[PDB]
């Protein structure tokens, strides 16, 4: 097991929607993958359990991880400060890509997005660090609650999360 | 429509700067001449002024201070930019350093607008006031 596997159990206004699993590419982006793993297990005492996808644009992506402000201006890594973009080796090739949402170069915190399309124009601006393994149809369901500007029609939360195995 | 500032308006500006030693009149004159200007046009107006380096530096410093101050009151939202929508303007983008003409019009045409041209123009006017204060 070099590359860890994590899961989100997604709920819509409180009702269980489904499970999304991701492979984290620790073998290419260890530091970014570890940030995301530990934020998913809750092992540092904070992280994703209970947070929401604040920004969903159908046909583009679903953004989350702002567990401090819930709006896109928050978030926090496990390194005690925003962290460097580790590399841009992996590309944004299609639906299912897991990449870091950032506010400019080397501003990694805890925010992330799941691509629901090919978004090649993001390559070299966001660190791709994983990909959906199970539940892309749960991601496609999450898209139905988004809009052009990202506002959601219902509250899309990560009801639980953790690492598998 | 992108209609650059006219050469007529530039030489009038130059003429004003030339003819005054940065007297109070250069201010209403600047606002009368920069009506609806994009940041790009504003800088063109400003860079045609040559040979008044100390005053220009005072003006540069004021813009730079104001761009930083804009950044600090406008925290960026994280995430990737989706096709068609625009990025959130920075201080340097307001001053046209980090931004294209297309993007500038983009922001100014938007509804609701972010009037980058008028914002930058307020900062220039603040620089110009410091200049007329020093030189009278």
């Amino acid at each position: 097991m070099v590359n860890p596997t994590v899961f989100f159990d997604i709920a819509v206004d409180g009702e269980p929607l489904g499970r999304v699993s991701f492979e984290l590419f620790a073998d290419k982006v260890p530091k970014t993958a570890e940030n995301f793993r530990a934020l998913s297990t809750g092992e540092k005492g904070f992280g994703y359990k209970g947070s929401c996808f604040h920004r969903i644009i159908p046909g583009f992506m679903c953004q989350g991880g702002d567990f401090t402000r819930h709006n896109g201006t928050g978030g926090k890594s496990i390194y005690g400060e925003k962290f460097e973009d580790e590399n841009f080796i992996l590309k944004h090739t299609g639906p299912g890509i897991l990449s870091m949402a950032n506010a400019g170069p080397n501003t990694n915190g805890s925010q992330f997005f799941i691509c629901t399309a090919k978004t090649e124009w993001l390559d070299g601006k966001h660190v791709v660090f994983g990909k959906v393994k199970e539940g892309m149809n749960i991601v496609e369901a999450m898209e139905r609650f988004g809009s052009r500007n990202g506002k959601t029609s219902k509250k899309i939360t990560i009801a639980d999360c953790g690492q598998l195995e | 429509v992108h209609q650059a500032i006219s050469p007529r308006t530039l030489n009038a500006w130059v003429k004003v700067v030339e003819e005054k030693a940065f007297s109070p009149e250069v201010i209403p004159m600047f606002s009368a001449l920069s009506e609806g200007a994009t940041p790009q046009d504003l800088n063109t107006m400003l860079n045609t002024v040559g040979g008044h380096q100390a005053a220009m530096q005072m003006l540069k410093e004021t813009i730079n201070e104001e761009a930083a101050e804009w950044d600090r009151l406008h925290p960026v939202h994280a995430g990737p930019i989706a096709p068609g929508q625009m990025r959130e303007p920075r201080g340097s983008d307001i001053a046209g350093t980090t931004s294209t003409l297309q993007e500038q019009i983009g922001w100014m045409t938007h509804n609701p607008p972010i009037p980058v041209g008028e914002i930058y123009k307020r900062w220039i006017i603040l620089g110009l006031n410091k200049i007329v204060r020093m030189y009278s």
